[PDB]
C-alpha cells in the first residue's frame, strides 16, 4: 500500500490479537501505544520502569505479546504500553519496521 | 496541535 | 530520496534559512519544533496561545516570528514557521514540513 504524508493524520487500521484498531502512523515513537479507554479489560497489564519523554508519563504495558496482524495477512509481534488519557493508538516504528514500511520522496 | 519523541 | 522505517531515529538534514539542522522525521507531529537550545538567538520568536497535545501538554510554546525557507540537498524549498520549545532531546520535523517534501510512506 502507499499513503502520502499530509496535513491529515496518517491513519492504518488493524487486529491486535483478535480485536481491531485504529492508530497513527508515529515515527517519532520507538514503541506502540494503545489508548487504555480502547485496551480491553481481560488482556492482562503489568508496571514498567520505563520513562516516557514528551512534550513524562511512566506506562504500563502489555504482559503478553500480541499478534498483530493487518489487512493484507502480514503479521508479527509486539508488546505494546497502554496509558490513559490519550487521544489515539501510537503505531511507533516497533510496528512500523516489523511493516517494512517505506518512505520515499519523488 | 498534537505531538506525539519516545527515546 | 528513500529512508526504510527502523528502531532507529529516521532523521533529515536540511537547512532553515541559511543554517543546517538535523531532526527526528515525525509523522505523529501536525507542527515542526526546533529544540531552543539550537535556535539562533538572532531569530526572533513570539508568544502564541496555542496548546501542543500529546504525553501532556506544553502551554503557549514560541514560535518562529517569520516563515523560515526549508531547503533539502537537492534544491527543493519550501516554508515553514516551526514552534521552538526548551529541553526537547531532538528536532522534529513535523507534517507541514513533511507534506511539503511530497514524501510517501508505502510498503511492499
Amino acid at each position: 500500500w502507499v499513503q502520502p504524508i499530509t496535513a491529515q493524520k496518517p491513519s492504518l487500521t488493524l487486529w491486535l490479537d483478535d480485536k481491531m484498531f485504529t492508530g497513527l502512523i508515529n515515527t517519532g515513537a520507538d514503541v506502540t501505544i494503545i489508548k487504555l479507554e480502547d485496551w480491553p479489560p481481560n488482556w492482562p497489564i503489568t508496571d514498567t520502569l520505563t520513562n516516557l519523554r514528551g512534550i513524562s508519563n511512566n506506562p504500563k504495558q502489555s504482559s503478553k505479546y500480541l499478534t498483530w496482524r493487518d489487512k493484507e495477512n502480514n503479521s508479527g509481534l509486539i508488546k505494546p504500553f497502554v496509558i490513559p488519557n490519550l487521544p489515539v493508538n501510537l503505531w511507533g516504528r516497533d510496528l512500523l519496521s516489523q511493516m517494512k514500511i517505506m518512505m520515499a520522496s519523488p | 496541535p498534537y505531538v506525539f519523541a519516545m527515546t
